[PDB]
């Protein structure tokens, strides 16, 4: 079976691989072998761009060992499998137009256990974990999951642009943050797994910023707001009209 | 059905324990008690493990029977068992000359921890073990520091950190005393002015709170003049080294060597400072009076008489007649003609309580009914605040009452957290 | 130099803090005062811990209903002495 | 032989050391070591020897000491190297770190445990503290954190209050770097307690760090209110820190800034206080702002700027 | 030497008083803090009275006016001291209450002093009665 899987990996044939996996699914004896085969089927489903099977297999893997080992065992010492499956689930959820859960299940990654540059590189992992968190996470959980998180600090310094973006957005700075977001947008569009989901994310981020800009104010100056959001007063007025309408 | 046979086997075990522990010699009693209880427990645990795949109720009843039998209180007599176990520990850890390798001692202690866990009155055993460990550490009777550390670690695992909190500090005090002595030697050696103490000085600086030793006696022992420079230099060193502390020299626990070299070279004697001040006062002449010793050593009457009796045991000084009783002459004299044979000559040798317990139990029950759920700290605080009207509670007594009410099924420990109590 | 000299002295001494406790860390009043709470509106005594830190009984009672640790050493609080 | 006999032999050892004659000294020392190990129980004679080699041996004699250390290390591996090897290792290896002892430690560590398939907590903590000291000298933050979490697994050890000082100081420093001020405070308090119990030089450095950690966790409770920290409150190296706490608690910007400016070259020079001072002068400003706006329902921003000494833009941002 | 508690208490009170006459409230408070630890175990009534007087003086010097006022007022209820000493303690309590910060504690102390029938003889009874009436 191992040689057959290797041959299917190096050949590209997937239909016979699916048939063989369906035939061999009934033959399970040890949890470790089930883990390896589940990881392989997750990889082939990612290649096939079929996320329903990814979600089903992830849910099965989590629910099999008495609800994910109850509360939780000793944190990852050398078992890098959990980071790999979390990263795969994050990619699947991000590609399924679900940014919040992708950020939630992608932020729980360790640099020491993310040394497999075959699924998602550290640079774009940090890019995704920063962009999705900025777009979907509120201030409290963004503070408690990104800035306060020391594990994600390594990812943030790996891609300094995202770290600067998050830090400036958190500290009520929007002119520089949005300018750098626009500057990095061109590189983000050249990406593969983020580009179709970039534009909407960007708008979300902007809207969040807009709301935050008016959170501590009961009367605000439109000129300063427009200067802080790198736009003219008329465009800002239209955008705020749309935001108030909804 | 089930409770009937459980009860009858419990009485059978209890009577078997009494029969095994009875008719024993009073000399080797600790060892026989420990060995008999250990062998009974091992046989019974083997019997219950080999048959019926555990059956937890059987060993639970066995543990209950052991707990009830070890706290065998004679009428008006205190429970001798914790003292017996502490004496067994001290004898095992002392430097006996009959082999007693470290591995065997460790095995004996880790087997003994099982019978130790049934004491239920562990504060008396803790105080006895602390006192005997203090004596062993001060007098150097410990055969190995590793064995003492292993015993303290075993006790900590058995009960907790708080139980072995003072013993850890005593062990660290012994560990750091050597460093303190080396630093003091460096300090006197590196002074700008030359310091000649005239005495080879070694000190054991110990924590006042951790060690059971204290200046409880009101002895007014005047310091000998020869070693005053040592105490002054070490006080200066301690002031320069540790700021904000003070030193209280235990003059009844410090010993030293006095050398005789011009009286026929009778080797060197080793005596306590109490037994050394009188010898130093004997420098004026061969015979001295009680008044001279009182004015020189400035010791209390009880301590001075104890020193005189110990000297008479040594036959260092003597009285010509039988007038050594309470009088005004007390004409002691030297007995240099009775010279030593060896060289070392190393000589080295309640109604209110029941009322308070009942009050605490009633207060705990009433508070537990009032709240129906609480934490340990909250329960202790409420009990103290309620019973402060009549007396100041002791936390050990409150915890003992909590345990005895848990055994009596008045209150129970929560399944989720062991520090939470619920009224049942 | 003398007739019966002394060679060695194995001294034993006990060290203790010059000032153990002089003010409750919570109320900032002296440990023999009225804990600042009994002072403004009324038995006030000392409550030691396993660390021997000796706060006011009422002050440590008020502190324990919110935090489970000792104010000074930030370790788990256990009552001892009263 | 006996006590006087052994003392006479040590006197002759001293006499022969005075007239050097190195080969005789080495073979005499080897024969003494072999006889001592084969006949008398080690413990007391070994502590006596350890006390002996500190009062005279410290005066220069660098090459002779190096040769003696090499010979003792080579000739003590055959029987046991547990009593004094740790302390000589810590003393000598602080400055050189000649990359050799670590290699054989790693080899024996790989050989001992995994090949066979805690009762050794004290020595494990000692070697962990030695590794922590070496990696601190090498500035390896991740390895220091890993060592601290690995040493946290030992719960059955009775170590010297200098090992528990080193590892607790490392834990406090890593907690400060990560941002967990609550854990850094207790770690630094434990480290300072252990260092004060035994030690002197590395004592008024964990007290400063404990003060900083206490001030970084919203303050409350004076650090100089415990028995341990109170005597060192007026220490010359801690006067700035106790003044900083006295200004921080019972908040006042003027006193805090004056203490900062006066001790510009005293406290904020190491990268541990200078990095964390920007968090200060902001928490105290926040507390002053909270206290100031408590009785107001409408307050002028320029009034707050005048009270807080910062300008209008910084007041609005805060 | 292990001195008796009375000797240490007397020396500490004397040092605190001497520092007070030197206008050194911080050292007086430092040496009254030591005396406060020994006052609860001594049995000398005169020593306890002297400690209470010194503590009230130290609190008054440290501008702890309400606490010093309460201490003076409770010291003026002691029958051991002479009539003149009790009247002087009451006068000091009144002065400290008048100098205290306005609040609930100060108002209660003013009411307590007003209810006292010996405050009429003091030279500040008019001020006491005008501050008691929230005038
Ligand atoms: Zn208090
Ligand atoms: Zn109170
Ligand atoms: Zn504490």
């Amino acid at each position: 079976h191992d040689d057959l899987g290797d041959h299917y990996l190096d050949c590209g044939d997937l239909s016979n691989a699916l048939k063989c996996y369906s035939r061999a699914r009934d033959y399970c004896t040890s949890a470790k072998h089930v883990i390896n085969m589940c990881l392989n089927v997750i990889k082939v489903s990612v290649y096939l761009q079929n996320w329903s099977h990814v979600l089903s297999y992830v849910s099965k893997a989590e629910s099999t060992p008495e609800i994910a080992e109850q509360r939780g065992e000793r944190d990852s010492q050398t078992q890098a499998i959990l980071t790999k499956l979390k990263c795969a689930a994050g990619l699947a959820e991000l590609a399924a137009r679900k940014y919040k859960q992708a950020a939630k299940c992608l932020l729980l990654a360790s640099f020491d256990h993310c040394d497999f540059p075959e699924l998602l590189s550290p640079s774009n992992v940090a890019i995704y974990g920063g962009l999705c968190a900025l777009a979907t996470f509120d201030r409290q959980e963004l503070q408690r999951n990104v800035i306060s998180s020391s594990s994600f600090k390594l990812f943030l310094e790996l891609e300094p642009q995202v770290r600067d973006i998050i830090f400036k957005f958190y500290e009520s700075k929007y002119a520089s943050c949005l300018k750098m977001l626009d500057e990095m947008k061109d590189n983000l569009l050249l990406d593969m797994y983020l580009a179709p989901h970039v534009r909407t994310l960007y708008t979300q981020i902007r809207n969040r910023a807009l709301i935050q800009y008016f959170s501590p104010y009961v009367s605000a100056d439109m000129h300063r707001m427009a200067a802080a959001f790198n736009t003219t007063v008329a465009a800002l007025e239209d955008e705020l009209t749309q935001l108030i309408l909804e | 059905g089930l409770p009937h046979m459980i009860q009858e086997l419990q009485n059978h075990i209890h009577d078997e324990g009494l029969r095994a522990t009875s008719n024993l010699t009073q000399e080797n009693m600790p060892t026989l008690f420990v060995e008999s209880v250990l062998e009974v427990h091992g046989k019974f645990v083997q019997l219950i493990n080999t048959v019926l795949n555990g059956d937890q109720h059987f060993m639970s009843a066995l543990d209950k029977a052991l707990t009830s039998v070890v706290n065998y209180r004679e009428p008006k007599s205190v429970c001798k068992a914790p003292e017996l176990l502490a004496k067994y520990c001290d004898n095992l850890l002392k430097k006996s000359a009959k082999g007693m390798t470290e591995n065997e001692v460790e095995d004996r202690l880790t087997s003994f921890i099982t019978v130790f866990k049934y004491i239920d009155d562990k504060d008396v055993f803790q105080k006895f073990y602390a006192r005997m460990l203090a004596k062993r550490l001060i007098h150097g009777l410990s055969m190995s520091m590793d064995s003492e550390e292993a015993m303290i670690n075993k006790l900590k695992q058995a009960c907790g950190y708080e139980f072995t909190s003072k013993l850890h500090r005593m062990y660290t005090d012994m560990s750091v005393s050597a460093d303190l002595n080396n630093k003091f030697n460096n300090f006197i050696k590196n002074q700008d002015t030359v310091i000649d103490l005239g005495i080879s000085f070694q000190i054991y600086v110990l924590q006042a709170g951790a060690w059971p030793l204290t200046q409880a006696p009101s002895s007014t022992f005047a310091i000998p003049q020869e070693l005053e420079k040592s105490v002054q230099m070490f006080e200066l060193f301690y002031s320069q080294h540790f700021s904000g502390r003070k030193l209280t020299w235990l003059h009844y626990l410090c010993t030293g060597e006095v050398k005789m070299n011009y009286l026929g070279k009778p080797y060197v004697a080793m005596v306590t400072t109490y037994q050394m001040a009188v010898l130093l006062a004997f420098n004026n002449s061969e015979t001295v009076s009680y008044k001279e010793l009182q004015d020189s050593t400035q010791m209390n009457e009880k301590e001075l008489t104890k020193t005189i009796k110990s000297l008479l045991d040594v036959k260092m000084i003597n009285h010509d007649s039988e007038k050594e009783d309470i009088d005004a002459e007390s004409s002691f004299s030297l007995n240099m003609n009775f010279s030593s044979k060896r060289t070392k000559f190393k000589i080295t040798t309640s109604a209110v309580d029941e009322d308070r317990k009942m009050y605490l139990q009633a207060a705990i029950v009433r508070i537990m009914k009032a709240r129906k759920v609480l934490r340990h700290n909250a329960l202790i605080q409420e009990v103290i605040s309620q019973s402060r009207a009549r007396f100041n509670p002791s936390i050990s007594m409150i915890k003992k009452c909590i345990e005895v009410l848990i055994d009596k099924q008045y209150i129970e420990r929560s399944q989720a957290s062991a520090d939470e109590y619920s009224y049942v | 130099k003398k007739r019966f000299e002394v060679k060695k002295w194995n001294a034993v001494a006990l060290w203790a803090w010059d000032i153990v406790v002089d003010n409750c860390a919570i109320c900032r009043n002296h440990i023999m005062d009225l804990c600042i709470e009994c002072q403004a509106n009324q038995e006030c005594t000392v409550a030691w811990g396993v660390c021997n830190h000796a706060f006011h009984f009422h002050c440590i009672s008020r502190w324990l209903k919110t935090r489970q640790v000792c104010p000074l050493d930030n370790r788990e609080w256990e009552f001892q002495k009263y | 032989k006996g006590e006087w006999g052994f003392k006479a032999l040590k006197q002759m050892i001293k006499i022969n050391f005075k007239l050097t004659n190195f080969p005789e000294m080495m073979n005499r020392y080897k024969q003494l070591l072999t006889y001592i190990r084969s006949a008398v129980t080690r413990n007391y004679s070994e502590k006596s020897i350890n006390s002996i080699l500190d009062y005279i041996s410290t005066s220069k004699q660098m090459d002779l000491l190096q040769e003696f250390y090499e010979t003792t290390l080579e000739a003590l591996k055959d029987a046991k190297n547990d009593r004094l090897w740790f302390k000589t290792n810590t003393k000598l290896g602080k400055l050189y770190l000649e990359r050799e002892e670590y290699g054989k430690l790693q080899k024996i560590l790989r050989q001992l445990h995994q090949s066979c398939q805690l009762k050794k907590g004290t020595q494990l903590l000692e070697i962990y503290a030695l590794e922590i000291q070496m990696y601190t000298a090498q500035k390896n933050n991740k390895k220091l954190k890993a060592l601290y979490e690995q040493s946290l697994h030992i719960k059955s050890a009775i170590p010297h209050p200098l090992i528990m000082g080193v590892i607790r100081e490392c834990g406090g420093k890593m907690h400060l770097r990560e941002g967990e001020f609550e854990k850094a405070h207790t770690d630094f308090f434990e480290a300072f307690k252990n260092y004060d119990e035994s030690g002197s030089p590395r004592r008024t450095t964990c007290l400063k760090y404990l003060v900083l950690a206490n001030m970084l966790m919203k303050s409350g409770i004076n650090p100089f209110d415990s028995q341990e920290a109170k005597p060192y409150k007026n220490d010359p190296e801690i006067l700035a820190m106790t003044n900083l706490v006295s200004a921080y608690q019972n908040n006042d910007i003027t006193e805090f800034e004056k203490i900062l400016k006066t001790n510009h070259s005293n406290i904020m020079d190491d990268p541990f206080i200078r990095e964390h001072i920007e968090e200060l002068l902001r928490n105290i400003r926040t507390q002053v702002l909270i206290k100031l706006i408590k009785p107001y329902t409408r307050i002028h921003i320029p009034f707050i700027s005048k009270e807080l000494n910062i300008d209008v833009a910084d007041v609005e941002s805060l | 030497k292990q001195y008796n508690v009375d000797y240490k208490l007397e020396t500490y009170l004397k040092i605190a008083r001497l520092y007070l006459e030197d206008d050194d409230p911080v050292q007086a408070e430092a040496y009254i803090n030591r005396a406060s630890l020994l006052q609860n175990e001594s049995t000398n009534e005169q020593l306890q009275i002297h400690y209470k007087v010194c503590y009230a003086r130290v609190l008054d010097y440290r501008r702890k006016f309400i606490e010093a006022a309460q201490r003076y007022n409770e010291l003026s209820y002691k029958t051991i001291v002479h009539e003149s000493e009790r009247l002087e303690a009451l006068k000091h309590a009144l002065h400290c209450t008048i100098l205290a910060s306005a609040g609930q504690q100060r108002s209660r102390m003013l009411a307590t002093l007003f209810k006292d029938e010996r405050c009429q003889q003091l030279a500040a009874y008019g001020i006491l009665e005008k501050m008691y009436l929230d005038r």
